[PDB]
């Protein structure tokens, strides 16, 4: 429990009372930049698998339809 | 039956307050309305430094000469500095007033500024001043409560300034914050007021703070004990309700659970400092918060009485001695502008009842956001939401 969790030393920690500080300091001021900062650090790892899922899904559909489509000669 | 605390003033504006008593020795001091609150972060250790340099060298006396003489007279020379006041006082045989006063005159004016050594002294001690955990806790209970104001900065100042200080700077602080209208010459004990007034005419005739509910946590788990101070905004020095708050402190009185009402010019810190093994810090806090709350909603005339009486036996008086009294004369002339007699204190104590005590306690303690300062193994010390929620009852 608390008190026996870990041993730190000389780490001072300042803080403020909730009612004393603005609730949403610069919420959209920096929030947008940060959210955008975040998206750029993760978009290349996340997005291209789902892009090729979209291509495979469309391909399958069209292939499937085409497959079913009757060969005029048939 | 009771002393008079006869006080007068002079050309300079310096006040000359005295309270004759039959004790034989006297405590003659100079108070000055100059502390770390009047410093502007470029001279944050000027007052402390001055004191170290002061008492050592002067215009009429070289180096030890003053120290040497006071020893020669048999008097004890002391000085102290707070965030608002500076005091230089001598305890000496009354007959020596003639020199107890001339010496004090040199110490306030004509002083000669050693600077190198005192710098080292202050710095080195500060390197060790960290040993006084309690002082540390109380100089952060100040930093985190008065963030961004001149009341956050300590009396000693940061080592930085201490190293970076020069005679001229000091000279400024000396020439700026040592004005005659901001000075009280206080005497207590076997002194005559007319003789002291004549000596002051002969010598010495030449002379938005804000509380921010916040938290600082210095975690260092190698220390054996933890010191935690929790305070709210004290009314002030002049505020009348201070007395009903002192009675509240007398009701409260884990470990070393002291209580304090530190007052500055229309501000202050009212709260409790306790040292406990880490494992019990939270239980202490819970205990303590419950008590404040007890007074706020559930006082008892009996206990109030207990509190009024203890307060009654705290008032300082000729019995306490010259220094204690002088000190009170100097602070009373600097803060209130007058010496409040003990009969007025007794009247303000006896007008306090349980209803106005819980009203004034609800005014200050109840629901206001506290300042918390912890040092030591303070992991089980609760964070700000739990303390803030403990500042009221459902
Ligand atoms: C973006 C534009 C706004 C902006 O830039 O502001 C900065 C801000 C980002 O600030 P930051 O400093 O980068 O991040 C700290 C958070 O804001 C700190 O706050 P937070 O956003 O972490 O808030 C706690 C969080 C807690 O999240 C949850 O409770 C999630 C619960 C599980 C998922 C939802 C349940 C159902 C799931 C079904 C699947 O609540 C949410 O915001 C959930 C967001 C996604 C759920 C839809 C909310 C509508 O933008 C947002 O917070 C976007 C979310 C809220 C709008």
């Amino acid at each position: 429990e608390f008190g026996n969790l870990a041993r730190i030393r000389h780490v001072i920690s300042y803080s403020l009372s909730p009612f004393e500080q603005r609730a949403f300091p610069s919420y959209f001021s920096k929030g947008i930049p940060n959210v955008l900062r975040r998206t750029r650090e993760r978009i290349l790892r996340v997005a291209p698998p789902f892009v090729v899922v979209y291509l495979i899904y469309t391909w399958g559909n069209q292939e499937f339809e085409q497959s079913k489509r009757k060969n005029p000669a048939m | 039956s009771v002393p008079e605390t006869q006080v007068s003033i002079l050309d300079n504006g310096l006040r000359v307050a005295s309270e004759q008593s039959s004790h034989a020795t006297c405590t003659v001091g100079v108070w000055i309305d100059a502390g770390s609150r009047y410093e502007t972060e470029k001279n944050n250790g000027a007052g402390y430094f001055l004191e170290h340099l002061a008492f050592k060298g002067t215009k009429n006396r070289p180096g030890n000469a003053l120290e040497k003489e006071v020893e020669s007279i048999g008097a004890h020379l002391n000085a102290y500095s707070t965030r608002e006041h500076t005091a230089y006082l001598i305890k000496a045989l009354s007959k020596d007033l003639p020199k107890v006063v001339e010496l004090l005159a040199d110490i306030v004016q004509n002083s000669s500024l050693q600077i190198e050594k005192e710098r080292d002294v202050i710095l080195r001690e500060m390197q060790e001043n960290d040993a006084s955990m309690q002082n540390v806790v109380f100089d952060y209970l100040h930093a985190t409560a008065f963030q961004g104001t001149p009341l956050a900065q300590a009396v000693e100042g940061p080592s930085e300034n201490v190293r970076r200080l020069s005679r001229t700077d000091l000279t400024d602080y000396l020439n700026r914050h040592y004005k005659a209208p901001r000075m009280v010459l206080a005497a207590a004990g076997g002194v005559e007021h007319q003789q002291l007034l004549d000596l002051a005419q002969k010598h010495l005739s030449s002379v938005p703070c804000r509380f921010t509910g916040s938290e600082i946590r210095h975690r260092d788990d190698a220390l054996p004990l933890a010191h935690v101070a929790i305070a709210v905004e004290g009314p002030g020095w002049a505020n009348p309700d201070n007395v009903t708050l002192q009675v509240a402190n007398a009701i409260i009185g884990c470990q070393s659970f002291q209580t304090f009402n530190i007052s500055y010019s229309d501000t202050g810190l009212l709260g409790a400092h306790f040292v406990c093994d880490a494992m019990s810090i939270d239980d202490m806090v819970f205990f303590l918060q419950g008590q404040w709350m007890r007074l706020c909603t559930s006082a008892t005339e009996s206990e109030v009485t207990r509190g009024k009486n203890i307060l009654r036996n705290a008032l300082v008086s000729h019995l306490d001695g010259t220094t204690p009294v002088c000190e009170d004369i100097g602070r009373s002339l600097l803060t209130y502008g007058r010496r409040i007699p003990l009969a007025e204190w007794e009247s303000r104590i006896q007008e306090v009842d349980a209803q106005m005590l819980r009203d004034i306690c609800s005014k200050y303690f109840y629901d206001q956001c506290p300042a918390v300062a912890g040092y030591g193994p303070i992991e089980q010390l609760p964070d700000y939401n739990r303390i803030r929620s403990g500042m009221f009852w459902l």
